[PDB]
């Protein structure tokens, strides 16, 4: 149950700012590529002789 | 031939050609060897499977 003051009315309706930050950032799910390059130089190597 | 030379019983044109197919003979040597070893390079000594 809700009760919203209307007192002061000095007027701004609709949103009219910017800001230069993310909502709800979601970082997991990235992979770091190392042990598959790691596995990749193994892999180079053992062929090159 | 070389020995009749150090005595100047042959023409130095001789002794020129001589040395001259010892080297030829060696260079075909190495383009030989080369070649194998270019060949070896798709194997590198792994069974069959």
């Amino acid at each position: 149950l809700v009760s919203v003051n209307t007192t002061n009315r000095d007027g701004q309706v609709l949103a009219n700012k910017v800001r230069s930050t993310p909502v709800a950032v979601s970082t997991a799910r990235e992979i770091s590529l190392a042990p598959v390059n790691k596995l990749i130089d193994d892999i180079v190597k053992a062929n090159a002789g | 031939r070389v020995p009749l030379g150090n005595a100047n019983l042959i023409g130095r044109e001789e002794l020129q050609h001589a040395r001259d197919a010892v080297t030829s003979a060696q260079a075909q040597l190495d383009v030989a060897i080369q070649q194998y070893n270019a060949n070896q390079a798709m194997i590198l000594g792994t069974k069959l499977e």
